[PDB]
């Protein structure tokens, strides 16, 4: 599964994403930073769509899957997931009425000899039969997407300036890095040699200085090398080379 | 309405852990719960649907159970790659309305202690082509994950302009962290030596850069 959309919207606007065949049921789950999972909405194959009652009023989901939240606030900053849902509602005769009469009568009866009777056809029908049902709901999520973090803020998308990291020439296992400094907001993705270098790579969590700007580094260990930084909020893709010091 | 879960649970490697999920008749009592696992950087993976139906790709070590209004998930033969947040879920008053548990974070103990590797990078020429100087101290490959960091300059502890990130797990299940010293270029060339002191389990590793020899 794959979600796509903007990473930063201003307060009191509408946030719209999209998921990327039609032989499934897709739902949107969101999680604020550190908080718990929060249900938003579902979409079955027939076009119906179930929503959180509290968040229905400011939510919608239409595509030929694309969601939309209204008047977003800082409390809407979350990681929005596209899931593969599998909902199911099962009507069952309220137990006691041991015999489920057919669909023509649409009733449940305590004794089978009352099933061929329409509602209230017999004067004793009320004691042994009813037309109500027990509604039991089953639900889970078949598959998940990676998630797309959307930040709500009045701040402006500042792109990072990437710097290479090399040791002073003062030897047995080389170590290089890339300093992605002063960007906003999160996240950024760092790979090495377009991903051909997967072993010995760690991309550290971000730091926040007093200026409110993020910085993070990615390190690679080796016996040239180019780190690839990408910031979706500023449409920025930098491929800065790390050339070691001569000395 | 929200499903109550313990905040965290821990066990030694190869052992069993259990996590509860206490709701009411409206939600958990009305049918069968669902479980999901969230590892940071990884998409959530469904762990159990129904009361006990094992996931489409989950091994036998994971098990489910339910008695009354509380459901429990079980993880046998603990591994190191099972440190994650686990969420229980079910429906209430609608089959397309879902409610989740408050979440539980699992940690597996007993991994071999490892000392941290430290690399201290000097400012780049391009950053010094403005007039900022950022020293970057990268800590990696340590267990357990709790280090303390002090910065020194000319035999004196630096108090101002230091930021350190909390430790986070790696792909090899050891911990890493970074610390940042943010100066101007004039301050970088002002002093004779800078040191990053990383303390972990009563043992210290120190790396030094000298602005004259870089």
């Amino acid at each position: 599964l794959r979600e796509s959309g903007p990473s930063l919207v201003k307060p009191s606007q509408t946030l719209s994403l999209t998921c990327t065949l039609s032989d499934k049921a897709v739902g949107w789950v969101r999680q604020a930073p550190g908080k718990a999972l929060e249900w938003l909405g579902s979409i079955d194959t027939g076009g119906n769509a179930g929503y959180n009652p509290g968040l229905k009023s400011r939510l919608s989901i239409t595509q030929d899957v694309s969601l939309s939240v209204s008047t977003v606030t800082t409390e809407d900053s979350a990681t929005y997931y596209c899931t593969t849902v599998q909902q199911k509602t099962k009507k069952s005769c309220p137990d006691g009425y041991t015999y489920d009469c057919g669909a023509a009568r649409r009733t449940c009866c305590s004794r089978y000899d009352f099933c061929g009777y329409s509602m209230y056809a017999r004067a004793d029908w009320d004691w042994y039969c009813t037309a109500n049902y027990i509604n039991t709901y089953e639900f889970y999520v078949d598959a998940w997407g990676q998630g797309l973090l959307v930040t709500v803020s009045s701040a402006s998308t500042t792109a990072p300036k990437v710097y290479p990291l090399s040791s002073c020439c003062g030897s047995s296992t080389v170590t290089l890095g890339c300093l992605v400094s002063s960007y906003m907001p999160e996240p950024v993705t760092v790979t090495w040699n377009s991903g051909a270098l997967k072993s010995g790579v760690h991309t550290f969590p971000a730091v926040l200085q007093s200026s409110g700007l993020y910085s993070l580094s990615s390190m690679v260990t080796v016996p040239t090398f180019t780190c690839n930084v990408a910031h979706p909020a500023s449409s920025t893709k930098v491929d800065k080379a790390v050339e070691p010091k001569s000395c | 309405a929200v499903l109550n879960q313990p905040s965290s649970v821990s066990g030694s490697l190869g052992q069993r852990v259990s996590i509860t999920c206490s709701g009411s008749s409206s939600n958990v009592g009305n049918g069968y719960v669902s479980w999901y696992q969230l590892i940071p950087g990884s998409a959530p993976r469904t762990l159990i649907y129904g009361d006990t139906s094992r996931a489409s790709g989950v091994p036998d070590r994971f098990s489910g159970s339910r008695s009354g209004n509380t459901a429990t998930l079980t993880i046998s033969s603990l591994q190191a790659e099972d440190e994650a947040d686990y969420f229980c879920a079910s429906a209430e008053d609608s089959s397309s309305n879902a409610v989740f548990g408050s979440g539980t974070t699992l940690t597996v103990l007993g991994q071999p202690k490892s000392p941290p590797s430290v690399t201290l990078f000097p400012p780049s020429t391009e950053e010094l082509n403005g007039n900022k100087a950022t020293l970057v101290c990268l800590i990696s490959d340590f267990y357990p994950g709790s280090v303390t960091v002090v910065w020194k300059a000319d035999g004196s502890t630096i108090t101002r302009n230091v930021e350190t990130t909390r430790a986070s797990k790696q792909s090899n299940s050891k911990y890493a962290a970074s610390s940042y010293l943010s100066l101007t270029s004039s301050d970088w060339k002002s002093k004779g030596s800078y040191s990053c002191e990383v303390t972990h389990e009563g043992s210290t590793v120190t790396k030094t850069v000298k602005p004259s020899e870089c």
